[PDB]
């Protein structure tokens, strides 16, 4: 028994171990991108394609996957990250259709998403321009009227977009999670500490939860 | 003749896992477990003394499936990186290393299973599977004709043929040598999430999201045992066979395992108590002990 | 194909008696 | 590959004291627990300290508690033993060992050449066979006795054989009394049960002379064998 | 308690009689089971060791222990304040009621500064925190047993011959009274409750300062807004329900001490019915108050 017992201090030396590299694995916050195809994924910071940055000494890990059903593995993450450039529309009913996908996946209904409306300018200038015309692809948009230098002429159309994304999150979620839209340009720096900010929502609302205030 | 009900219970908890466990394999010597969680870490168990063994960091910490070597040598795991990594353990330094990357796959891997100690076959969600040569690394042989992720593998008891499942819900059975698609049946809803061979290689039993199992034999070309209950409809994640068969043991979502008789088709016991989906789930050798590992991060070994 | 089936209950009844999960062996002999 | 080295022996004078060092190189020392060993000059081997992997187990032989301390330093790959005051009975050969336990594993892998510290001024393991002569190609059986059985219900049985060539340091030949370690050709085998052993050896080689030892490691302190002597003719 | 030809009126008339008895029966019919019911999903179903469910957990405890002696009281009452069972179960039943009822009073402090230090710097410790949640525990039971464990060891049976009637708790010897329970009460007041409820007060009056902010976003309605509502009622039970019985307490034994006029008593037996009520109030407002701890119940049962 003298060198069973031995074997004891491996193990417990292994435990020592995994708790000393399991408080450093977590404390991270897991961040999972599912931007669409032909987006500013890679501009507002092997299969898996990773990205570390951290603000406020907090050490974020974003994750992307360029090679559905291995979403399941990321039901951890603090939040999904869905970028789309507002400035198509052809593909603009596939991208909310992409993110209805995400937003009612079995796994994902406890994960926030925080929803980056990138190339603003694009469509800015697109309808400012006006060489085509929305309502040939969004006939409802013409009913629309604004809730709210600054431009008053796409800012109508600009909330349109978001309208669209939001209208899709609370019509399900029912408050275990939540959809944050943004508008950004791909030469922001605020695209960091505007995750940092909903982040810390995210993580405060779970605490709301899980201490019962709510 | 059925056989009433098998109350098995928890008999040790190997606690030390601080993620999710996603893959776990019994050593032949039927008491060294291996065990694959995204914490990144693979931890050799020792299920009698609940002692640990051997842990070995990876590289890539999305880990998805995990294999022991017959010999007891080596141990490999895959996940979504698309490396199948083999790692040896009676190194003379002493530390456990890895001795080849399996580099090749386009996507990421969902089952990896050793084969006679130098052939290691994998399967990956770039609807391909393989075969390797660990020394030169390179692929012997690749299959092709998923029509979608692949997404589990078992090893018949001969290790001349294999059997993967993929998200077309179809079941194909391979050739290590021949390498070419024998048998490709299909009939479940949903994906194949899990894959299991009968000790005797004539059948293995599919595990898919669709909350129903098929128990398949390669005589039949269908289906000759379904299991399903009207009170689960949640999908199986794992699934493995008794010393004969009788006991198929299967992991749910609904954070319980469903112990199904395999002749009769009716859930004679359930090993509850998990607190998550449990994820993998595995019978000894000899048939002695039943390891489930879940989501939770605790895996535990019931008789 | 109902022969598959028959040579499956052939088999289970055939190692019927090596299973401590199916058949709960006796605790003197067991590791747990 | 892997070696072990140490020094810090030699000459000592009356009433001085010595510490002597064990160089790891060439693998994982930090997850290996340290032993030292002792051979007097014609009377056999004999224990002398532990130290575990990570510090929280020490063990010394009875002769010797309290005098010495031993000591290790894993960042370097280092092991001491730390000896006060002086004894003539002290004058033997010291060696250095390394073991790591785990389910499968092989205690007494590797020794060191090991140092001299010559001065000038419990269970017992026996085998009756203090010396016997062999011939090539013969297939002698070597025997060791204890007193007490060494079968734990664990069902491992901690007897130790070596052998201590001609100038050379001892190689692990079987452990768990049946065990084949590393480097052994498949000549060797032990078999028997309870309390005493059989180490079988078929078709003997010239590299198969020297000393044997046989030592029980149940609990401690560990305990030698006056050994077997084999005159090869 | 009561040092009399006025004071026996307190144990004749129908405030005693019937109405202590009957008001402290509606609170044990459901104090019991409300907090027994929460119990056993805490310990016997959940199977995590969460840190919110250890202070929790024990403030069930708390809960229970203040009541299960509420069958020998409530008799005692409707006899005309006559304790038969003897001299054992009258210091019981007072040790335990006290003991136990002060004790929740902690374990609800412990939540208001648990969740402060959880809203407030959020750091997702309780994966790992549950060790100092378990340490804290046993540190208050430890507290709570030796303040009052004087309890137990002074007398409290006097049998009044005016009525033929020995009344355990309700009447004391002035020597007692004076100075020796004075200390007890007035240290156990003014120490263990009043203290305490500072420090929730703040808690929880600092987690609404910070609930409504401009540096916090702007989805509000389903889940902050809520809170704030939860959070006022918390603390609402707590003042109201605690504090015009440790005032009263403070108020009869300040008069005993230095005017003798020790009739208070009456205010503050009925003053503690709300107290005593708070037992059963507890498990709606913090356990049931969940989304998810109606599931977890409907799952155990």
């Amino acid at each position: 028994s003298a060198e069973d017992k031995a074997a004891v201090e491996r193990s417990k030396m292994i435990d020592r171990n995994l708790r000393e590299d399991g408080e450093k694995a977590r404390r991270e916050l897991k961040l999972l991108l599912l931007g669409t195809g032909e987006s500013g994924k890679s501009t507002f910071i092997t299969g898996i394609i990773e990205y570390p940055f951290d603000l406020q000494k907090v050490n974020f890990h974003m994750f992307d996957v360029g090679g559905r059903k291995w979403i399941q593995c990321f039901n951890d993450v603090t939040a999904i990250i869905f970028v789309v450039d507002s400035s198509d529309y052809n593909r603009l009913q596939e991208a909310l259709n992409d993110f209805k996908s995400i937003w009612n996946n079995r796994w994902l209904r406890t994960i926030s998403v925080i929803l980056f409306l990138n190339k603003q300018d694009l469509l800015a200038e697109k309808v400012l321009a006006g060489k085509s015309k929305i309502e040939d692809y969004f006939p409802e948009f013409a009913r629309y009227t604004t809730p709210e230098g600054e431009d008053p002429r796409v800012t109508r159309a600009k909330y349109f977009i978001r309208k669209e994304f939001v209208d899709i999150s609370t019509a399900s979620g029912d408050g275990r999670h939540i959809c944050y839209p943004h508008f950004t340009c791909a030469v922001d720096t605020e695209n960091a500490r505007r995750i940092f900010n909903d982040c810390k929502d995210i993580i405060l609302q779970m605490n709301l939860r899980e201490y019962n205030l709510v | 003749d059925p056989v009433g009900r098998i109350q098995m219970r928890t008999r040790r908890t190997l606690r030390g896992h601080l993620a999710k466990i996603y893959a776990m394999h019994w050593g032949t010597d039927s008491r060294l477990l291996v065990s694959a969680s995204q914490d990144g870490k693979l931890i050799i168990w020792d299920s009698y003394t609940t002692n640990k063994v051997h842990a070995i960091p990876l590289r890539s910490s999305w880990v998805m499936t995990c294999a022991y070597a017959p010999s007891g040598n080596y141990v490999a795991c895959g996940g979504l990186d698309n490396i199948c990594s083999i790692y040896n353990l009676k190194t003379r330094e002493g530390n456990v290393r890895v001795s080849r990357e399996l580099a090749g796959h386009t996507g990421y891997l969902s089952c990896c299973r050793f084969l006679d100690d130098n052939q290691i076959v994998t399967s990956s969600g770039d609807t391909t599977c393989a075969l390797w040569d660990i020394e030169t690394g390179q692929q012997t042989t690749t299959f092709t004709g998923h029509t979608g992720d692949v997404m589990s593998l078992s090893l018949a008891p001969d290790t001349r043929l294999f059997v993967s499942g993929a998200c077309d819900a179809s079941a194909k059975l391979w050739d290590v040598r021949e390498g070419m698609c024998r048998q490709t049946f299909t009939g479940h809803e949903s994906d194949i999430n899990a894959i299991c061979f009968f000790p005797n290689g004539n059948a293995f039993a599919t595990g898919s999201d669709d909350a129903t199992c098929r128990l398949f034999d390669l005589r039949a070309d269908q289906e000759l045992m379904t299991y399903s209950h009207d009170n689960i409809i949640c999908g199986i994640t794992s699934v493995s066979f008794s010393k004969s068969g009788r006991l198929l043991l299967a992991g749910y979502d609904d954070f319980n395992c469903n112990v199904w008789d395999a002749l009769k088709a009716d859930r004679a016991g359930v090993l509850a108590g998990h607190d998550n989906r449990v994820s993998c789930l595995g019978v000894t050798d000899d048939g002695m002990a039943v390891a489930t590992g879940s989501w939770d991060s605790f895996l535990k070994i019931w008789n | 194909v109902s022969k598959a089936a028959a040579d499956l209950m052939a088999y289970c009844e055939a190692h019927a008696k090596e299973d401590p999960l199916l058949t709960p062996v006796p605790a003197s002999e067991n590791p747990f | 590959d892997v070696q072990l080295v140490e020094s810090g022996g030699g000459l000592v004078q009356p009433g001085g004291s010595r510490k002597l060092s064990c160089s790891a190189s060439g693998f994982a020392f930090s997850s290996f627990g340290m032993h030292w060993v002792r051979q007097a000059p014609e009377k056999g081997l004999e224990w002398v300290a532990y130290i575990s992997s990570g510090s929280g187990t020490i063990y010394y032989a009875d002769t010797v508690k309290g005098r010495f301390t031993i000591s290790r330093d894993d960042p370097k790959n280092t092991l001491f033993l730390q000896m006060t005051s002086l004894r003539s009975e002290d004058t033997a050969m010291y060696y250095c060992v390394r073991s790591i336990y785990y389910y499968g594993s092989s205690p007494f892998d590797f020794w060191g050449q090991g140092t001299t510290l010559t001065v000038s001024s419990d269970i017992v393991m026996t085998q009756a066979t203090s010396s016997v002569p062999v011939t090539p190609g013969e297939s002698v059986s070597i025997s060791c006795r204890s007193s007490k059985s060494l079968l734990h219900s664990n069902g491992n049985t901690y007897l130790y054989w070596f052998l201590q060539r001609p100038g050379q340091s001892p190689q692990l030949l079987i452990y768990r009394m049946s065990n084949l370690a590393s480097g052994v050709p498949d000549r060797f085998s032990g078999s028997g049960s309870g309390t005493a052993f059989t180490l079988t050896i078929s078709r003997l080689e010239a590299e198969d002379v020297g000393v044997y030892y046989c030592m029980q490691h149940l609990e401690y302190p560990l305990t030698f064998g006056a050994g077997t002597k084999l005159e090869l003719k | 308690s009561l040092i009399d030809e006025f004071s026996a009126s307190v144990l004749t008339g129908k405030l005693t009689t019937v109405f202590l008895p009957i008001v402290y029966t509606i609170v044990f019919v459901v104090g019991l089971p409300s907090n027994g019911m929460a119990l056993w999903v805490f310990l016997f179903r959940t199977k995590k060791k969460h840190p919110a469910v250890i202070y929790m957990a024990n403030l069930a405890l708390a809960d229970l222990l203040s009541v299960i002696w509420f069958p020998l009281k409530i008799a005692y009452h409707i006899h005309g304040n006559n304790w038969i069972y003897g001299e054992a179960l009258c210091n019981v039943l007072i040790g335990f009621f006290y003991g136990n009822m002060y004790c929740s009073i902690l374990f609800m402090t412990c939540l208001s500064v648990q969740r402060y230090w959880v809203i407030v710097n959020p750091m997702g410790h309780s994966r790992k925190k549950a060790n100092i949640a378990i340490g804290i525990s046993l540190a208050i039971w430890l507290l709570i047993l030796l303040v009052t464990i004087p309890l137990y060891v002074v007398k409290q049976t006097i049998f009044i011959p005016a009525l033929n009637i020995t009344t355990c708790h309700d009447v004391l010897p002035e020597q007692l009274l004076v100075g020796d329970m004075f200390n007890y009460f007035l240290s156990l007041a003014i120490g263990v409750f009043l203290f305490p409820a500072f420090l929730t007060a703040s808690a929880y009056v600092l987690m609404i300062r910070m609930l409504r902010s401009s540096a916090m976003d702007e989805n509000s309605e389903k889940k902050r807004k809520r809170a704030i509502k939860l959070i006022v009622t918390v603390l609402a039970m707590y003042l109201i329900c605690f504090t015009p019985s440790n005032l009263l307490l403070v108020v009869h034994y300040f008069l005993i001490k230095s005017q003798g006029q020790s009739h208070v008593y009456a205010l503050y037996i009925v003053a503690l019915c709300l107290s005593t009520l708070n037992s059963c109030i507890d498990p709606f407002v913090y356990y049931f108050v969940s989304h998810d701890f109606r599931d977890h119940a409907k799952n155990a049962l």
